[PDB]
């Protein structure tokens, strides 16, 4: 999964 | 509203508290309280608000992938008949998944979104409008689906709008939506040439202004920076 | 009961899938649904009731020791007074914990441990019945404590005079009541010096039963064979 | 804390 904030 | 009777600032400071416990249920439910006073949120407030719900929506999140997986499975060729067990309960945490979202997302519109004036607050609201829309996106699957990427859509891109015209390409704010709208493209709407195109420029423009920070907030930029490479380094 | 409609044989299927998705107060409460239709648990149940409360409980008890910590800290000589706000999370926690512990209580009192007959499932629920009176004596502070502590050392001392008549000294289930009833020692009842005596006793018999074992058998014992060996090794 | 199961 990417990198999300 | 059970926390109705509770002090806005004893309510905040309770929040504090259920951070430090790893309590996050609690946190979000004292920061729904706060955010019900009516009054304006701070930028450390702000930050309360999205931590206690990012906590919450994703462990739902990360439970519902492991059923959505099991159910999967359970639908190939030579699978056994289980019985309606698996859909169920991927469907109860997906029903609660859900109701955290809308309870996000009706924090933001009453009233949070509309008296948000200052670039920081209303980039900060609609980035998080964005994102919940995008965890209900994660999981629709019938004639609403469009509808609900599309809203996601929107308010990213009105954040991203006021982002390019107010803020520094290094403020973490501006990073992060970036980060996350790129993100968008690629899970969510099928667009990872967009994606990839988004995390880059990005990456490139704030790289350009970090001669202009001080030290602690280079270390502030540089860490969402290094987390639009890594997406970057996934997807290329 | 919100679990009375569904069938048992759903209630322990879901009860696994929650598990899978570290989702343990569903899990505690599917199991408590499978408790309540009134059979007796088979090994595998039992193990599944067990894991679900440990990890619900296990949570709190962190997160009272967190909140805890803080109080304490508040009430030292030079510490700023911050109002009622730590005392009273705390006891909202406690107060949880102290739900979740009469639950399992109630369960084992309304009838698992009537029924049980056998030695694995009767050691088993009088461990249990030990344990969650040990973490109501962790946070007790009043009136009751002496007999709160009182009501734990009781049950594990049935489970432990069960357990050495029925049972191999390497069994899992002995092995695991004796672990935890030399903590209850070190940690509530004030005996470093039981507790100690019983953890090296309990290591010794065990050793001196591995010859009887098959390789599988071997490591689960051996495994909490560790544990005692890490305790002693903390407390010497 | 000690270990327990
Ligand atoms: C990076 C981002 C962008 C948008 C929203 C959030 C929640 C984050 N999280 C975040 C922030 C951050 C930085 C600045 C602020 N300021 C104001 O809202 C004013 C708040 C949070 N800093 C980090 C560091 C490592 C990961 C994630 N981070
Ligand atoms: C060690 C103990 C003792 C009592 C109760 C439990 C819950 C554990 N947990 C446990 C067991 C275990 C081993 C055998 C069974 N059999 C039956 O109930 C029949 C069940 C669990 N195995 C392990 C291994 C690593 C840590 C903890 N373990
Ligand atoms: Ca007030
Ligand atoms: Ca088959
Ligand atoms: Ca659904
Ligand atoms: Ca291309
Ligand atoms: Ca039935
Ligand atoms: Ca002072
Ligand atoms: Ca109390
Ligand atoms: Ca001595
Ligand atoms: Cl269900
Ligand atoms: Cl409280």
């Amino acid at each position: 999964f990417p990198a999300t904030v | 509203g059970a926390m109705g009777s509770m002090e806005r600032a004893s309510l905040i400071q309770k929040a504090k508290l259920a951070e430090q416990a790893e309590r996050y249920e609690d946190m979000a439910a004292f920061m729904k309280g706060a955010v019900e006073k009516g009054e304006e949120l701070s930028c450390e407030e702000r930050n309360l608000l999205s931590v206690a719900y990012k906590n919450v929506v994703g462990g739902q999140r990360a439970a519902w992938r492991v059923l959505s997986s099991i159910e999967q499975k359970s639908n190939e060729e030579g699978s056994e008949e289980k019985g309606p067990e698996v859909r169920e309960y991927r469907e109860k945490v997906e029903t609660e998944l859900q109701g955290v979202c809308d309870t996000v997302l009706g924090l933001l519109d009453s009233h949070l979104i509309k008296e948000a004036g200052d670039a920081e607050s209303r980039v900060f609201y609609l980035k998080m409008k964005g994102d919940y829309y995008r965890y209900l996106a994660e999981v629709a699957t019938g004639d609403d689906k469009k509808r609900i990427i599309d809203s996601a859509r929107s308010a990213y891109q009105e954040a991203m709008d006021i982002s390019k015209k107010e803020m520094p390409p290094t403020n973490p704010i501006r990073l992060g939506l970036a980060l996350n709208f790129s993100v968008f493209h690629y899970e969510i709407a099928n667009s990872p040439e967009e994606a990839i195109s988004l995390a880059k420029t990005t990456f490139d423009e704030a790289m350009a202004d970090l001669h202009t920070l001080s030290e602690d907030s280079y270390k502030d930029s540089t860490l969402i920076m290094q987390l639009l490479r890594d997406n970057l380094t996934l997807w290329t």
